[PDB]
């Protein structure tokens, strides 16, 4: 059994594994190439992935999901005391520590961060186990530049307890800057910006390159942006069309509400690529069909304070790297939501018409280098 | 829109809203066994408090239910039809209506269980 690169995200993951010369992300059961950061518990059993995922709206309580927040975290840490009132599962004060507390087959019981992220790095090692047909024990698990020491020991702590040998712990920008081989370049020193959106936070980092001696100089970033909030930005244009057209309003209606959501996430990845996009859903509120619209512009515009405020982090970055913006080599994409046009020309446009590092599918780009690092070190 | 003039496009679209009237039918099927269990825990020898506890167990099988229909009406808006596809869009209207009402009947067992 070969080793794997493993990127385990705040609400997704992703596994990949080198073969034949070439990087393979692989399916989880269900197809997808990234599966949901989720564990559920229920009277019956425990649920990892995409099976913790579809029953959240049944169990919301018993579903965890961004343990990755606290890792490696005291219960005092700002971050923990903030982060809570976004949950809808209960996390608890032991001794120090954060525990999230559950109802698991009639009984309340709680559990460590790292025991929550092993269930969910056991899933991941069972997909790469169930697609090569061999066992598989070596990984390479990628955590975020700023992490510091509790947080990386406590990512590894979740390894070892999944039976993994976690045989590095890497930077994921530095998995992003290996999958596009930015290490490999002949030259002087090289200046790299990371631009990671995805899965609900949003990340920069700034590394220096030089004989292989990856430098991380800046970070900086928005602990809570992505695809959510601008989904929320075009929920709120339709509820507002729709009280515009019908004189009603659809905001109580939790179901309407949901059903909205999910056609405003679907045309919203469908501007990506088109510059409209349709909408049919009959019967939303009190039996009224609404079949409408939205243009690429008019997303945009919706998002405009979200997808300029992007900027501010890399300008942060930038003068905390003592670096020029002009002084950067090479720029990365990383996250789902780089995939947005206007983001790219945002990032672009700041950077003089300088092409971007995008290639590579942004939602894979951290488990692919760190798929690349795991085939190095087999 | 022309008289008669049914596509071998819109039988794609058909098809796809006929696997989501049979699977609308299967969770239908469970809303009634859910109905039958419900009445049997009523008119059991159930005390008080294993009455909660199967009511509850009952509980979150009307949610898994009422996710199952959501589910449902979440895929029937992924579909676009045109307005000439007249026959598909009576279908899709007819299924969003059949399935609110089962919503409705699985709101009437929730509301009145596990309280
Ligand atoms: O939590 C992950 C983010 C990434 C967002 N994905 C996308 N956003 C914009 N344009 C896209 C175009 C094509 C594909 C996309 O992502 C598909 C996807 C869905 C789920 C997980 C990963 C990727 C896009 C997705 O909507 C969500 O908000």
């Amino acid at each position: 059994g070969p080793a794997v690169g493993i990127d385990l995200g705040t609400t997704y993951s992703c596994v990949g594994v080198f073969q034949h010369g070439k990087v393979e992300i692989i399916a989880n059961d269900q197809g997808n190439r990234t599966t949901p950061s989720y564990v559920a518990f229920t009277d019956t059993e425990r649920l990892i992935g995409d099976a913790a995922k579809n029953q959240v709206a049944m169990n919301p309580t018993n579903t965890v999901f961004d343990a990755k927040r606290l890792i490696g975290r005291r219960f005092d840490d700002a971050v923990v005391q903030s982060d809570m009132k976004h949950w809808p599962f209960m996390v608890v004060n032991d001794a120090g520590r954060p525990k999230v507390q559950v109802e698991y087959k009639g009984e309340t019981k709680s559990f460590y961060p790292e025991e929550v992220s092993s269930m969910v790095l056991t899933k991941m090692k069972e997909i790469a186990e169930a697609y090569l047909g061999k066992t598989v024990t070596n990984a390479v698990v990628t955590v975020p530049a700023y992490f510091n020491d509790s947080q990386r020991q406590a990512t590894k702590d979740a390894g070892t307890i999944a039976g993994l040998n976690v045989l590095r712990i890497i930077n994921e920008p530095t998995a992003a800057a290996i999958a596009y081989g930015l290490d490999k370049k002949v030259g002087a020193e090289r200046n790299v910006l990371i631009f990671d959106l995805g899965g609900g936070t949003f990340d920069v980092s700034i590394l220096t390159i030089e004989d292989g001696i990856f430098e991380v100089k800046s970070t900086a970033g928005d602990t809570h942006l992505g695809g959510e909030d601008f989904d929320n930005r075009m929920v709120n244009h339709f509820i507002a069309e729709f009280k515009r057209k019908h004189k009603k309003d659809i905001s109580e209606n939790k179901r309407a509400v949901r059903r909205l959501r999910t056609a405003c996430e679907r045309a919203k990845r469908t501007l990506s690529s088109s510059t409209q996009a349709s909408i049919e859903i009959d019967s939303l509120y009190e039996g009224i069909d609404f079949y409408t619209s939205i243009t690429r512009a008019r997303f945009e515009e919706l998002n405009a304070d979200l997808f300029r405020g992007t900027l501010d982090p890399v300008e942060k970055a930038l003068r905390d790297a003592k670096l020029d913006k002009s002084q950067i080599h090479d720029i990365v994409l990383v996250g789902g939501s780089t995939r947005i046009p206007k983001i790219q020309k945002l990032l672009q446009d700041f950077f003089n018409g300088k092409e971007l590092n995008k290639s590579i599918n942004p939602d894979e780009a951290v488990a692919y280098g760190a798929a690349v690092q795991a085939a190095i070190l087999s | 829109g022309p008289l008669g003039s049914n596509s071998p496009q819109e039988e794609v679209e058909l098809k796809k809203l006929k696997h989501l009237e049979k699977s609308v039918e299967k969770i239908a099927d469970q809303l009634e066994e859910l109905n039958k269990e419900l009445t049997g825990i009523q008119q059991g020898f159930l005390p008080k408090d294993l009455q909660a506890e199967a009511l509850c167990k009952l509980d979150r099988r009307v949610k898994a239910t009422i996710e199952q229909f959501m589910k449902i009406l979440e895929e029937i808006d992924t579909l676009i039809l045109p307005e000439n596809f007249k026959d598909s869009r009576l279908k899709r209207k007819g299924l969003v209506k059949k399935v609110q009402a089962f919503l409705a009947e699985c709101d009437t067992v929730e509301q009145n269980i596990c309280q």
